[PDB]
């Protein structure tokens, strides 16, 4: 299911996903970007909701 | 030749040799300190060069 909608998911949810990746690639600690991970999941859910 | 010539020559030779002895003892002390502390130009054993490290973005975020 994810792979079928993978391309559209990346296009629609680019900004929240990219922000989270930047956080994990700068803070270098999963305990500092937990909230950013939440936003990615929420935005992913909205993508599938549409 | 005159005796004063040999007198002055002896004085000069004594000064040179004594300074050499002072320098030799000084060198031994300096060498011991450098080899016991590594804070001088001598006895600087090589360490890994930091230039080799690559800071480019890796695959996993937590390096």
């Amino acid at each position: 299911v994810l792979k079928a909608a993978a391309h559209h998911y990346g296009a629609q949810c680019d900004k929240p996903n990219k922000e989270f990746m930047l956080c994990r690639w700068e803070e270098k600690d999963p305990r500092r970007c937990l909230e950013e991970g939440k936003l990615v999941n929420q935005c992913a859910l909205d993508f599938f909701r549409q | 030749d005159g005796p004063e010539k040999n007198y002055e020559k002896t004085m000069a030779i004594l000064q040179i040799e004594a300074e050499k002895a002072e320098l030799r003892l000084k060198e031994l002390e300096v060498r011991r300190l450098m080899r016991a502390r590594g804070d001088g130009p001598w006895y600087q054993y090589p360490t890994i060069d930091k230039a080799l490290i690559d800071h480019s973005p890796k695959t996993t975020p937590d390096n």
